[PDB]
RNA sequence: GAAAUUGUUGAAAGGGAAGGGCAUUUGAUCAGAC
RNA sequence: GGAAUACUGCCAGCUGGGACUGAGGACUGCGACGUAAGUCAAGGAUGCUGGCAUAAUGGUUAUAUGCCGCCCGUCUUGAAA
RNA sequence: GCCCUGAAAAUGGAUGGCGCUCAAGCGUGUUACCUAUACUCUACCGUCAGGGUUGAUAUGAUGCCCUGACGAGUAGGCAGGCGUGGAGGUCAGUGACGAAGCCUAGACCGUAAGGUCGGGUCGAACGGCCUCUAGUGCAGAUCUUGGUGGUAGUAGCAAAUA
RNA sequence: UUGGCGGAAAGGCCUUGGGUGCUUGCUGGCGAAUUGCAAUGUCAUUUUGCGUGGGGAUAAAUCAUUUGUAUACGACUUAGA
């Protein structure tokens, strides 16, 4: 039809920190509609892409992905904890990302 | 940001328009061909010896500012080394061929 | 959700408004402000404009044009808090509040958009029954904006072309109601309320 | 603040005006307003717009 | 002499491996997965159709079938964790699939033994497919079709693709 | 190839240079120790260079070993290339520096003859095609 | 025929210093090997 | 008068989801299940499958971004001074 | 109990800042959550301690292997190694088909001191190992000698009539 | 295409009347495979460039010379094809 979505959208906030020092292994992940710890527990060990594009053509494609994947839930509002294959480049701080509904339970 | 103008994106234009330029320098780069080809390409030095002066003398035996010379001391020692080199396949063939 | 999102900031109290706003610019959305001269501030007028002139006080003393810079506008007002509830001398900071616009009332083309509201920001909902507040529009003009007047000739002209469109699109929707109300005990729409719908 | 939105200028101007207008008058080809005179032919209506 | 040579060199007698102690099992599928669902497949090209599932195979992967005529979607294989299973059932028990397994989707592999046409030595001549494969593919269709000709709406279901809309909460989402 | 052998870990891939070898030509980037009663190096404060320490040192099983999984010998002539010849699976040969082209070719014939891996061969040996 | 120091060409960065650590993006460049 | 449910505690009760790790390398031990040969989750990971075979992963290098980082040596109870 | 007064001094300024008023203040209570080089579990390095192992064809009995615990540091002590000029022995070592030295947005090994390879330049000598010996390792000493900068095309080149 | 309306930064909003495509409002007939069990698996939006393609448009500023309402030098203000 008009829609072709098979992803749930998501941002991409900052990197695990706690005042002064950070960590860049560890991304938190803002999931839209996501409210609760209870509610995000449906997303743990769902896989994340982050899409960009480029200007050198590589491999037939300007388009990019990095691959990533839910961990664990952060705090009491539904924020998520990611790990990627490798780190976000925290240019994309308010970034969006996409958050596929496979390996599937329910 | 730019206090006499808040409502004006300043930032975000100068990097637009910064990495349109990169890209098209390096577009142009390529197109005048001053990169490197592909590692599978036939004309890759990638594995064998990088030689500034085994090029020049190369390309000047099979034939705009440069500070790539020659130096005819070193264009007699590679004459010398390719006369004793060919001596030795014509040995090896010698000795194939009887 | 939506990729810009426009806010009428009648009635909204300053830092609580400012402290959203800043959270959502960080996180990635484009905000604009309308009508910022209608803002409060919890406390009396007397008070904010003593604390405004407290503020008015400080400068560079060998040389008046390198000190702070007090801007008298009600939106540069909003924009000097939000400004102090992000980290502007970075990349990231810098980005984030070039993601914003705020204005005084309601210019092209934003008269003709959606507006909405915070309601953890509101002053009906917040302040406590009795409390004094200030009004941004008198505490600017007290300390020295000069355009009250204009904004408010303008702003009665955009409320009579609005109330124009409102009295056509309710008659409108007074008709799409009468013809689905008689397209109701009907098979399909039987149907469709046994799915809920 | 105030903000000019429309200037309309007269059919007729003069060279004390139009040596205002330039710098090195004894080389132009003195072209100034010369379109401009053109919008006052029969109907115009740009100058009554 | 450029160096002197060690006093020890380690052996290069290979050693071979302990006795490892795990066994295969076979798997345990989720509960929501009898032959007769219609699935939601969420990778691969058929991304977002609606298909029937018919029997688990000995690889741990599902035999599904569209059906090929009411949306396009042959005899495949697919995987348990890349798929939806709903609540919508059709009867799967007036269909023979005893014949299909791994040998039947066996494919030559000799591309690795120095393929030609690793990028392309032609880029055409347009791969066939078996008269074998399409057979088996009617037969089924057939005997799924009269099937699924029982309840209204499920072929325009079945032809229909899958998708998120505005505000479509799939943690909150019934299947 | 190679004698089948487990992956190789670096516990730190980056150099260690000495401090302030970027404001000065006269300080030589070479390791040495900070010996200062002020120095924020030695005491080891927040954003500062790291030093070598033992707990940096690499596994046993896998320590001298290149990528390929060989250890490496430096060889001068045909005997020293011999030394290495019931030794294929653990070791490689490596001409030195200082060995003439006439003796390489005849060294890298016999390294082919017998089976041996060379790190370097094409090395003095452009020209030869 | 080293360094300090300088010229030309090519590449890059630059809103009141420059340099460093951890991590990744982008561009350039490169070895091993199946 | 007859119960139920809270609260606290126990089970050598069952069961679903997610993350990190796989050291060791013939056999030897302690056990479990079976009347027994055997089998096993019992002194440390195996099985099946796909793509690519090169700058794709990776290194180096120049930058950009997030957070952190005061100028070394010396005497002193006390050095960015 | 809370609030106002209960005396304040001179450049413009500080609950850290913005800001906050049924709080984002004060008193009290119950939960959830965040994160240290600390605690627990696993791997790897080193040190210390306790032990196993005779067969020569296969190695280093100074070897190989099993088990447990531990690891901050100025003055200072001790140990194991890296590098330089000469000397004895050996590799019937390297070398005009190119020694030593020098340059290198190339490659590898070591925790490190450092070692090794490729390329360019160059034109006559120089290494590995086992030992001996010392005028044997520099960032500083208002260090010594030699060389070179910024300041900077700057200060200035204006007494004595032309 | 017929009309109106909009100056706060209007740069957009409403409408007329014909052409022509689609229509899942309802009912039928073919097609899709091999991307091999996943790999964003590429789908909207822009300013030009090499000159080819269609009408139309023919300018000024600076140095040098000059003035003194100006002036350390630049700058300023005048005149001259
Ligand atoms: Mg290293
Ligand atoms: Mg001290
Ligand atoms: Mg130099
Ligand atoms: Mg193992
Ligand atoms: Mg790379
Ligand atoms: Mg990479
Ligand atoms: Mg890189
Ligand atoms: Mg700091
Ligand atoms: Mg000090
Ligand atoms: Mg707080
Ligand atoms: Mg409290
Ligand atoms: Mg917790
Ligand atoms: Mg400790
Ligand atoms: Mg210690
Ligand atoms: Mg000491
Ligand atoms: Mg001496
Ligand atoms: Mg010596
Ligand atoms: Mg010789
Ligand atoms: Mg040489
Ligand atoms: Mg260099
Ligand atoms: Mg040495
Ligand atoms: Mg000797
Ligand atoms: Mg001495
Ligand atoms: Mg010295
Ligand atoms: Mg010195
Ligand atoms: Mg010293
Ligand atoms: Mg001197
Ligand atoms: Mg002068
Ligand atoms: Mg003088
Ligand atoms: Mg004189």
């Amino acid at each position: 039809a008009e829609s072709h979505r098979l992803y749930v959208k998501g941002k991409h906030l900052s990197y695990q920190r706690s005042k002064r020092v950070n960590n860049p292994n560890v991304s938190l992940i803002k999931i839209e509609g996501v409210a609760t710890p209870q509610d995000a527990q449906f997303y743990l060990g769902k896989r994340i892409a982050y899409v960009y594009r480029a200007s050198k053509e590589v491999r037939g494609s300007k388009i990019r992905v990095m691959w990533g994947k839910v961990t664990r839930t952060h705090g009491n509002s539904g924020v998520v904890r990611a790990t990627f294959r490798n780190n976000l480049p925290a240019k994309t701080f308010g970034a969006s990302v996409r958050i596929f509904l496979y390996p599937s339970n329910i | 940001p730019s206090k006499n103008s808040i409502n004006r994106p300043k930032l975000t234009s100068n990097l637009h328009h910064k990495v349109h330029s990169l890209n098209k320098k390096r577009a142009q780069r390529e197109r005048a061909g001053l990169l490197k080809p592909a590692r599978s390409s036939v004309n890759s030095k990638s594995g064998e010896i990088k030689s500034v002066a085994l090029d020049l003398y190369f390309q000047n035996k099979k034939n705009s500012i440069t500070t790539r010379t020659l130096s005819k001391k070193r264009a007699k020692k590679i004459e010398r080394n390719l006369k004793y080199a060919t001596q030795r396949k014509l040995l090896v063939d010698a000795s194939a061929k009887l | 959700v939506e990729p810009v999102v426009v806010i009428d900031g009648k009635g909204h109290l300053v830092g609580r408004l400012a402290s959203v706003v800043a959270k959502q610019l960080l996180n990635g959305q484009k905000i604009v402000v309308v009508r910022a001269e209608e803002l409060n501030i919890s406390g009396e007028f007397f008070r904010n404009k003593l604390k405004y002139h407290d503020f008015l006080r400080k400068a560079t003393a060998f040389n008046k044009t390198r000190g702070p810079f007090h801007f008298r506008a009600p939106s540069r007002i909003f924009y000097k808090a939000l400004r102090g509830m992000v980290s502007h001398k970075t990349a990231r900071g810098k980005a984030a509040l070039e993601r914003l616009k705020v204005f005084e009332g309601i210019p092209p083309p934003y008269d003709k958009k959606k507006r909405v509201v915070v309601p953890q920001a509101l002053r009906v909902l917040r302040l406590k029954p009795g409390r004094k507040y200030t009004t941004l529009g008198k505490l600017s003009t007290s300390v020295g904006w000069k355009y009250e007047d204009v904004v408010a000739k303008l702003e009665a002209k955009r409320k009579v072309s609005s109330a124009e469109y409102y009295a056509k699109k309710r008659a409108f929707t007074k008709k799409v109601a009468s013809a689905n109300a008689t397209a109701a005990e009907s098979d399909v729409a039987k149907q469709l309320a046994a799915l809920g719908y | 603040g105030l903000r000019s939105l429309t200037t309309v200028w007269a059919e007729h101007l003069s060279d004390e005006v139009k040596r205002r207008f330039y710098k090195n008058w004894y080389k132009s080809k003195k072209k100034a307003f010369t379109k401009y005179s053109a919008k006052y032919a029969q109907d115009g209506a740009g100058i009554e717009r | 002499s450029a160096q002197k040579a060690p006093k020890w060199y380690p052996s290069e007698d290979v050693a071979a491996l302990k006795k490892t102690r795990k066994a295969a099992r076979p798997q345990k599928l989720r509960a929501s997965l009898v032959p007769g669902t219609v699935l939601i497949l969420l990778a691969g090209r058929f991304r977002g159709k609606r298909v029937v599932y018919l029997k688990h195979l000995e690889d741990n992967t599902l035999l599904i079938s569209g059906p090929f005529k009411v949306n396009g979607v042959p005899l495949r294989r697919v995987n348990a964790r890349y798929v939806i299973a709903t609540s919508t059932k059709v009867s799967v028990e007036g269909v023979n699939v005893e014949k299909f397994n791994v040998e039947y989707f066996a494919k030559e592999k000799l591309t690795k033994k120095e393929k030609k046409e690793a990028n392309l030595f032609p880029e055409q001549q347009n791969k066939e497919i078996k008269a074998e494969r399409v057979e088996d593919q009617k037969v089924v269709d057939k005997a799924l079709i009269a099937e699924i000709k029982k309840t209204p709406l499920l072929k325009q279901y079945l032809s229909a693709s899958f998708s998120l809309k505005n505000g479509d909460k799939p943690h909150m989402l019934k299947f | 190839a190679s004698l089948p052998h487990p992956k190789i870990v670096k516990k730190h891939t980056k150099k260690f240079k000495r401090h302030h070898s970027d404001r000065y030509h006269r300080v030589a980037e070479n390791w040495r120790k900070q010996k200062g009663i002020d120095s924020v190096v030695r005491r080891r404060f927040r954003g500062n260079i790291s030093q070598p320490k033992i707990g940096y040192g690499s596994n046993k099983k896998t320590k001298f070993l290149s990528p390929s999984g060989h250890k490496t010998f430096l060889v001068a002539n045909v005997k020293d290339l011999e030394t290495l010849t019931m030794h294929t699976k653990t070791y490689a040969a490596e001409i030195a520096h200082n060995i003439s082209a006439k003796n390489r070719v005849v060294i890298l014939a016999r390294a082919k003859a017998l089976g041996i891996k060379v790190t370097n061969p094409k090395g003095r040996l452009a020209l030869e095609a």
